[PDB]
């Protein structure tokens, strides 16, 4: 029971590990989306291949 | 060696993410470099004068 908990507890951690890169990745998306919205939707921008 | 293989297959598929994260590094790395360097659609030339 000791050695499947510890394996378990491996692959649990580094699926956590996994969804907190990944939610940092999709978080830089989302800020770059936001201010996509923020920049051409309300206004005109001047921003060369923006 | 044949054996520490054997006692490797126990432990799932470590490897197999491990492998998969390596992957998507190399890949993003190339996607990285056409994405900064390849922003031109022609290759242009100056003309002889300088």
């Amino acid at each position: 029971i000791d050695r499947l908990i510890t394996g378990r507890l491996q692959s649990l951690q580094t699926y956590v590990t996994q969804q907190l890169i990944r939610a940092a990745e999709i978080r830089a998306s989302a800020n770059l989306a936001a201010t996509k919205m923020s920049e051409c939707v309300l206004g005109q921008s001047k921003r060369v291949d923006f | 060696s044949t054996e520490c293989s054997n006692l490797l297959l126990q432990y799932g598929s470590f490897c197999t993410q491990l492998k998969r994260a390596l992957t998507g590094i190399a890949v993003e790395q190339d996607k990285n470099t056409q994405e900064v360097f390849a922003q031109v659609k022609q290759i242009y030339k100056t003309p002889p004068i300088k």
